[PDB]
């Protein structure tokens, strides 16, 4: 399935935290 | 008269047994069985409508079914090897082709065609080509098909069984084919086990079929769901299974004595038997409900234990039954054996006059058994069980059993009822085999191999074991003797390992050559395999007894793999001289050492 | 040569119906392959592929696949007179 | 072939010999056609002549 | 069963004068032979099979 | 109407095996 | 195997009698 992490099957992969992102 | 098993053709029966064969879930298979009942219960409802009464509802189901429990018919007779026989002779397969040979050698794996362990599927695979898509053949039919062969073999006649077959085969495809060599094999492989079959088919159908033992009289009177039996109990000139004592601890006896008093009794290996008497009708059963009366007489006229043990009951008894154990006795020795007399050794009792006694508790049992008759040496005894309340007592009279060349003892409750069809529930065993530390273990060598069957397949199963000869000093030996045949005490892993570590070094074995390095008896290997290259196996045999299907003369029996012994060369083989050694250390039973704590 | 791939085809086939007569099961059924049709396919390529196939553009194709047939036929043909 | 099983003498030769006049007996089911070339094949195999 | 031209034995006939000329030569060069006579697609049926 | 209308017809743990290559040209 | 008479296998099929034909 699309977007599954490789590690934990079953579970969404999410990615690292971008913490604050300002906007043009 | 109508019968339902007329209407009903054998294809959908088929059908229901592969589907219950392919399904995993035991869910699935009890859905599948509990719909094809309950169609069946429909369809016999509706057609006997016009008709108040009913002869048979649901016997030849279950009696195709569960051909093991089958006891209307004798014994067919047949087996794999005659079976594969008559096909090849009724189909007019070439007698050396290769349908022949894979028919014959069924379990040999070398065709490599499909499943090369059970026979059923490669007779399917076989006669694919052969037979016809869809069959005309009803379950009626069928049956009157079984029964007919079933009276041929009892009638000694040939031609007609093989009529017989012929016409089973013209009216029948692959499928029903298949299924009905494995109904005559008596191997159905449904995956179910028999309790959830009577418990889907009624709710007290497995205590009654205990009581009874006939698939006829439990779909006779168990028919409607909604209706039930309240009393059920043993009846008269009805066989019954009885216990079986399980494996007994040798620390808590009398945690599973509840610590009250105990019976102990010595062990009778011998056949298990029961007995009905009403005035002049004796009837006799066996431990599977097999009728033996033949041979012990149903009357005092003849027989071989009803003239001898007719005089002998008190004038005061009218019906009564008992069992017990079936043995021979020679009176020159004054001693028992497991010109010879046959000797009958009872140790309970269930009805006695017009009562029932299976309620009554163990100690109003063994005073009925002890006031039932007058025993007399060398035809009818009575079990001198010994009342004792401490691990002292139990395990004295263990080890004077083992002194006595005894097969072990047994342990009761005063209070147990009788339960039949029951393992361990209130009688237990204790014998040398069960204890460890106690047994002379083996230490041999394999040579040979037989083709597993089943879920031993595609693999090796068991081995044949030859003991090395005396060899001059400094000289490995090279001579060998067959000794017995060992294929229980592994697991699958284990086994697996074993045959692929000699996968390469198996040879196939000729009888018209046999090896010069292996001697052999009577029996011989499938597959041989030579002295130096194989495993040391432990085997744990509970005794040596002669015989002449081997070389060495004695073979072991309940023999048993324990382990593998890397460790131990090939070359450590033991010799003759030490089979002779252990033979006479107490010419029986290998456990001479006496167990202290 | 078309002709004679089809007549192949059709010996196949007919092999791969003995085989499937004489009782053997594939042990990988991701390989079977289906009955063949001249006329089936014949369609199916005239309706699929057949514009993307003819197409010449400016001759590249026919220098690349369609020259040692032609050699062989123009030396036929001068062969034959 | 139970013709041929049934005689109880030794048979140095058994022969079968057909009279018929179709090309295709089983041409609609191609199923009848393998079981007959199957089973001639066996009777050959055992030692029947088949013309 | 039919005749393609006039004055024409049959398939049948010509296959029944066959089998009583073989019979009759039996008789005569070896009489110990053994000689069967078997018919396939009558609606009748007498087999030791109940083919 | 005869045997014609009478009859009809997140758990567990997860596992990972690595297989790596031994040949020079890794 | 060739000239085997199709009545009596194992026994050559004999030639009809012709009796005397002169050339």
């Amino acid at each position: 399935c699309p977007g599954e992490s490789l590690i934990n099957p079953g579970f969404k992969s999410k990615k690292p935290a971008g913490g604050v992102d300002f906007d043009e | 008269s109508q019968t339902v098993a007329s209407h009903v053709p054998f294809a959908d029966l088929c059908s229901t047994l592969e589907r219950i064969q392919k399904s995993k879930g035991r869910a699935e298979k009890i859905r599948h069985f509990r719909e094809f009942l309950d169609s069946w219960r429909k369809f016999h409802d509706a057609l006997h409508k016009n008709h108040k009464d009913v002869t048979d509802s649901f016997y030849p189901a279950m009696r195709l079914i569960l051909p093991q429990l089958e006891r209307e018919r004798m014994a067919y007779g047949i087996k794999e090897t005659m079976l594969a026989k008559l096909y090849i002779e009724l189909l007019n397969l070439p007698r050396d082709g290769k349908d022949a040979l894979k028919l014959l050698n069924y379990r040999t794996p070398t065709g490599t065609h499909g499943d090369a362990g059970d026979f059923a599927m490669i007779a399917y695979f076989v006669l694919k080509p052969r037979c016809l898509q869809k069959g005309s053949l009803t379950i009626q039919q069928v049956n009157d098909l079984l029964d007919s062969i079933a009276s041929n073999n009892s009638a000694k006649r040939k031609d007609l069984i093989k009529k017989s077959l012929l016409q089973l085969i013209t009216q029948s495809s692959a499928l029903e084919q298949k299924w009905l060599i494995r109904m005559i094999i008596k191997d159905l492989k449904l995956g179910v086990s028999q309790q959830t079959i009577f418990s889907v088919f009624h709710n007290d159908a497995a205590e009654l079929h205990n009581v009874t033992t006939d698939l006829e009289k439990v779909c006779r009177q168990l028919h409607d769901p909604s209706v039930g039996l309240s009393d059920i109990s043993i009846t008269l000139f009805s066989a019954f299974k009885p216990m079986l004592a399980a494996i007994a601890d040798i620390e808590h006896i009398e945690k599973d004595m509840k610590h009250q008093s105990f019976y102990i009794e010595t062990k009778l290996d011998g056949e298990r038997m029961q007995m009905h008497k009403d005035g002049d009708v004796y009837k006799y059963f066996s431990r599977n409900g097999y009728n033996y009366t033949d041979q012990f007489g149903a009357s005092p006229t003849e027989g071989s234990l009803t003239p001898f043990i007719h005089n002998a009951f008190k004038a005061d008894i009218q019906i009564c039954i008992l069992d017990g154990e079936m043995m021979a006795y020679n009176p020159n020795t004054q001693t028992f054996m497991q010109d010879l007399q046959t000797c009958y050794c009872v140790f309970d009792v269930l009805m006695v006059n017009n009562k029932k006694l299976g309620h009554e508790t163990l100690r109003k049992r063994y005073e009925i058994l002890s006031s039932i008759f007058t025993p007399i040496p060398g035809r009818i005894e009575i079990v001198q069980k010994t009342q004792a309340h401490t691990k002292n007592e139990v395990i004295d009279a263990l080890n004077e059993a083992i002194d006595k060349r005894e097969e072990g003892i047994m342990v009761k409750q005063p209070l147990s009822i009788y339960k039949p069809d029951k393992r361990g529930e209130g009688w237990l065993k204790i014998k040398p085999e069960y204890v460890s530390g106690l047994m002379d273990e083996l230490d041999i060598l394999i040579v040979g191999g037989y083709w597993g069957k089943g879920s031993r397949g595609g693999m090796m199963s068991h081995f044949l074991c030859a003991v090395a000869e005396k060899p001059p000093p400094g000289e490995k030996p090279s001579v060998f003797h067959t000794l017995s045949r060992v294929g229980s005490g592994c697991t699958m892993k284990e086994l697996y390992d074993l045959g692929l570590k000699l996968a390469k070094y198996w040879k196939p074995f000729h009888r018209k050559a046999p090896p010069s390095s292996i001697l052999c008896g009577t029996e011989k290997p499938e597959v041989y395999i030579e002295p130096c290259n194989s495993v040391i196996v432990q085997i744990k045999a509970a005794e040596i007894v002669p015989s002449d299907m081997y070389k060495t003369g004695c073979t072991l029996r309940f023999p048993r793999i324990e382990k593998i012994r890397d460790d131990k060369e090939w070359h450590e083989c033991m010799t003759l001289d030490d089979l002779e050694q252990l033979r006479g250390k107490a010419s029986g039973k290998l456990a001479s050492k006496h167990l202290y704590i | 040569q078309v002709r004679e791939l089809a007549t192949l085809l059709h010996m196949k086939d007919l092999e791969i119906q003995d085989y499937q007569e004489s009782g053997a099961t594939l042990i990988r059924d991701r390989l079977k392959t289906e009955p063949f049709e001249e006329n089936s396919f014949l369609e199916q390529f005239m309706i699929e592929k057949l514009p993307e196939a003819c197409s010449i553009g400016d001759g590249k194709p026919f220098v690349m696949n369609l020259q040692d047939l032609y050699m062989a036929v123009t030396t036929q043909e001068v062969q034959v007179g | 072939a139970n013709l041929f099983s049934d005689v109880q003498f030794k048979m140095s030769h058994k022969r079968i010999m057909l009279f018929t006049n179709e090309d295709n007996p089983h041409g609609n089911d191609s199923a009848k056609a393998s079981r007959a070339r199957t089973k001639a094949g066996d009777l050959r195999d055992t030692g029947i002549f088949l013309d | 069963f039919e005749s393609q031209s006039e004055d024409e034995l049959t398939p049948f006939d010509m296959s029944i004068q066959c089998i009583q000329s073989v019979y009759i030569s039996k008789i005569i060069s070896s009489d110990r032979d053994l000689l069967a006579v078997v018919f396939y697609g009558t609606e009748k049926d007498k087999n030791s099979v109940n083919f | 109407s005869g045997w014609e209308s009478y009859y009809k017809t997140y758990s567990g743990r997860d596992s990972l095996i690595f297989l790596v290559d031994a040949s020079k040209a890794m």
